[PDB]
């Protein structure tokens, strides 16, 4: 008759009722995504509203069982996951305003349009026009327009809203017994009651920072090599010791440096490995693609797809009248139903994506036997890390040759090896400072460490120092440029992209060690390696039932995040970069600014 | 030449919910046990004690045929000395069970788009079921320590929950029809021989 036992029983009833109600929502929401109709837009909402109102009904009842009296740790996790007050901890009037602000900000970004000077008729949204200019154009003055105008007509609208968004979010988190809204977000990594495997909310900032310090040498060289190569492309505009002008970095917000490859390619004449032509030559269709992905997982000891997967997934655009949201997504509807929605083409980029999305399916199947509230990646970064390591293996030359898409007469020379690692460095390494700095600005804003009259002043101080990026035009405090990015003005924690990146190379290195790969981690394939599969699977099944530190330790044997695997992955590019910048300045000066 | 009416059990249009499992007493007839085991229609056919291998040779006082519907993951609980919700709260076989367990997939029949909620199960009970016991009570379970007064509320749960069977569910969440044959041997005429 203990309070624990009551909650066990309580939780037992919850799980069985929850699975069916979740299914009805998933299936209906799967209909709208596969078959857009005003009918299903309303069907999707009706199922989601009943599922939103069931969880709010169950959250209330759960709090009647106070966690202090529960000792079984797996009971306490589920109970605690259902006892989240959330915005409800606020007055209705306030919780109704916060939702108004959030929706207002989401509306301003997604509908924010910029029109031509001297031609009000001509206008461009972020997609497709503005994003094209920033990501493909090569004119300093043109780019400055798209970069600046987006932050002046969309950012300024968001500035007063973001100030009130910070007030209310901090009130909701303090009432929920968190320090500030940032401390609340850091709770996803917290672990209590497990000797030797705990983790503090604050320890993230430490381990984020302590691991970023080890990236700086690799980023500093990548930065001085990109700056050297940009200086050849706009000579009158870039300083050989200064930060990089923000608008010149391939994104409107300067997140991923990927689109700078055309300008930074180490050996331009040698082309990249594109097996797209080979796929069309052999008449592969969408079903052959996913079939080869299935064969990959099976080759490491993981189960093949359920029949319901093949019968109920949408792997080809219906097209014609039946429109559909084509973003590749992996569905875990529950009750055994696993589906992939993907408007697959016959390209190499959608071949890898088929492995990546199926990676999520494997993670979803592996922990499906766990309770309903424990079917999720160890933390916010685990799930996306599992998905990534699949297209690491699937894209190597060693793997493409073994499935008959890459000619047996192609052999890796050290020059194509560098081209690829740069493209990877521009995307993987390039985003890490941007990501750490963007979340640090927000962590501090919420903490109170940065006053309102210095939001933008402290934003661009940290862009200069941390990211090596300088604004092309001086910015007042009427601006709110951190909110010019989706994730900030749509209220999404951003540190996951940092944590998940360090996760996937820890994963990859541990698994390739089991495969006994000989050579650089760059060309490892975990194919035909059940030992790697078992080690990964030992973590997959855990879901949220075990702390993410003990989850990580099951794969890699370390209880915490380390960037060394990432560095090992790039070491041959690190030493090649350290032989391209010998007579170049590695570093940046904070003061240099293109705006005088 | 009076055949045993196995058609009424196996080909019945609707089956019972496992908590109210249905028992059909077979007697004074001829049963051709080799037709079932050698029909290749069933996903499960495990016999305990007797051998399905043409042991139709033997005579038995009474043959009982228990029929219900459960989900695919739960068929393993229809076995001696297995625990779970079904084996503790719905249908318990004894430890010295001498008979067979049969089951097949019923997704074609007992699964409906949107969900077939007509099959149920007992989710809560004060104690385990004695072998071959049948409980069809609907008394509100008291999980805490305050009388429920016959209405569900806090720590008061209606003890029967509804299988939600859908055609798109996984195999383990799909419905399965189960038939358990009990062979009784008393000091009696032994009217069921079926050579
Ligand atoms: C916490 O409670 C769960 C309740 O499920 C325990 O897990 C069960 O343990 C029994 C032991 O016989 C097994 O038969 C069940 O299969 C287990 N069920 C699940 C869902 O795993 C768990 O061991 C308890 N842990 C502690 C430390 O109290
Ligand atoms: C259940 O029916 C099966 C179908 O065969 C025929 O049986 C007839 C009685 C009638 O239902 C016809 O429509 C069917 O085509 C039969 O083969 C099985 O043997 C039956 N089950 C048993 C236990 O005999
Ligand atoms: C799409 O939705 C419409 C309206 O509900 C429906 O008539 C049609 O059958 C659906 N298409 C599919 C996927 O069958
Ligand atoms: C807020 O959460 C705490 C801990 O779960 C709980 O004690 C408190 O009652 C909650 N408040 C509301 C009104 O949700
Ligand atoms: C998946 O494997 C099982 C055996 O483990 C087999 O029954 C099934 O047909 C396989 N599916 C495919 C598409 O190979
Ligand atoms: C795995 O082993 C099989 C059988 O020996 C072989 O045909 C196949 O090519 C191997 N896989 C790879 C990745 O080459
Ligand atoms: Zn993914």
């Amino acid at each position: 008759s203990t309070i624990e036992e009551q909650a066990k029983t309580f939780l037992d009833k919850f799980n069985h009722e929850a699975e069916d109600l979740f299914y009805q929502s998933s299936l209906a929401s799967w209909n709208y995504n596969t078959n857009i109709t005003e009918e299903n837009v309303q069907n999707m909402n009706n199922a989601g509203d009943k599922w939103s109102a069931f969880l709010k009904e169950q959250s209330t009842l759960a709090q009647m069982y106070p966690l202090q009296e529960i000792q079984n740790l797996t009971v306490k996790l589920q109970l605690q996951a259902l006892q989240q007050n959330g915005s409800s901890v606020l007055s209705e009037d306030k919780s109704k305003r916060l939702n108004t602000i959030l929706n207002t900000m989401s509306t301003i970004y997604s509908t924010g349009k910029v029109c031509n000077p001297d031609n009000p008729q001509e206008c461009l949204l972020l997609e497709p026009g503005l994003n094209e200019i920033m990501a493909n154009s090569l004119d300093y003055n043109e780019r400055l327009w798209a970069w600046e105008s987006w932050r002046s007509e969309v950012g300024k609208q968001l500035r007063p809203l973001y100030e009130e968004y910070v007030v209310l979010k901090n009130e909701m988190a303090r009432a929920n017994h968190y320090e500030d809204y940032g401390d609340y977000w850091r709770g996803d990594y917290e672990v209590n009651g497990v000797d030797g495997y705990d983790y503090s909310r604050g320890q993230l900032i430490e381990d984020v920072e302590h691991t970023f310090e080890e990236i700086k040498p690799l980023y500093e060289h990548l930065h001085a090599y990109v700056r050297a190569k940009l200086m050849n492309a706009y000579p009158s505009y870039i300083s050989p010791i200064g930060c990089l002008p923000a608008h010149l970095l391939g994104d409107m917000w300067g997140r991923f440096w990927t689109n700078l490859y055309s300008l930074t390619v180490p050996f331009g004449q040698k082309p990249n490995i594109d097996v797209t032509d080979a796929m069309v030559d052999q008449a592969w269709d969408a079903q052959r693609i996913f079939k080869e992905a299935e064969k990959f997982f099976v080759s490491v000891g993981l189960p093949n797809m359920t029949q319901g997967f093949w019968e109920n997934s949408m792997l080809t655009d219906p097209g014609n009248v039946q429109k559909a949201v084509c973003h590749p997504t992996a569905w875990d509807l529950g009750k055994g139903d696993f589906r992939i929605l993907m408007c697959t083409k016959v390209t190499m980029d959608d071949f890898l994506t088929a492995h990546h999305e199926m990676g999520h399916i494997q993670y979803d199947m592996a922990y499906a036997a766990q309770p309903f509230l424990l079917r999720n990646g160890a933390n916010e970064g685990f799930h996306e890390a599992v998905g990534e390591i699949m297209s690491l293996s699937a894209a190597t030359p060693k793997h493409l040759k073994s499935i008959g898409l890459l000619s047996p007469d192609f052999q890796e020379d050290n020059e194509t090896e560098i081209n690829f690692l740069l493209k990877q460095a521009l995307t993987i390494v390039g985003t890490l400072p941007f990501t750490y700095m963007l979340e640090k600005w927000r962590w501090m804003v919420f903490k109170g460490e940065i006053p309102k009259d210095q939001w933008m002043k402290k934003w661009w101080e940290m862009k200069r120092e941390i990211v090596g990026v300088v604004e092309p035009v001086p910015h007042d405090e009427t601006y709110c440029d951190p909110a010019s990015l989706f994730h900030v003005s749509n209220d999404y924690s951003f540190i996951r992209y940092y944590t998940r990146t360090l996760y996937q190379f820890q994963f990859q290195e541990a698994l390739c060690q089991a495969a006994k790969h000989e050579g650089p981690l760059h060309k490892c394939d975990i194919s035909n390696s059940t030992e790697a599969g078992q080690k990964l699977f030992n973590m997959l099944r855990l879901g949220k039932s075990e702390p993410w530190t003990l989850a990580l330790e099951n794969v890699v044997g370390a209880k915490n995040m380390n960037v060394r695997p990432l560095l090992n992955y790039f070491e041959p590019l690190f030493t090649w970069l350290k032989d391209q910048n010998k007579n170049s300045f590695v570093g940046w000066s904070t003061d240099w600014s293109p705006y005088a | 030449t009076n055949l045993c009416p196995f058609g009424e059990v196996f080909n019945a249009t609707r089956f019972a919910s496992v908590y109210a499992w249905n028992r059909k007493r077979i007697s004074n007839c001829v049963a051709d046990y080799s037709v079932l085991y050698n029909s290749a229609s069933f996903s499960t056919f495990k016999c305990y004690g007797v051998s399905p291998t043409k042991l139709n040779d033997l005579c038995f006082t009474n043959v009982y045929a228990d029929s219900f519907v459960i989900r695919g993951d739960e068929v393993r609980q229809i076995a001696p000395g297995q625990t779970g919700k079904i084996a503790d709260y719905n249908y318990k076989l004894p430890d010295d069970f001498t008979g067979c367990v049969i089951a097949w997939n019923s997704n074609n029949l007992d699964s409906k788009v949107g969900g077939n909620y007509n099959y149920r199960y007992r989710l809560f009970r004060k104690s385990n079921l004695k072998p071959f016991e049948r409980d069809i009570s609907t008394e509100i379970y008291q999980a805490g320590s305050k009388p429920c007064n016959g209405v569900e509320g806090f720590n008061c749960y209606f003890p029967l929950q509804s299988y939600g069977f859908q055609p798109t569910n996984g195999v383990g969440y799909q419905p399965y029809r189960v038939v358990v044959l009990s062979f009784e041997l008393l000091h009696a005429p032994a009217t069921v021989c079926g050579p």
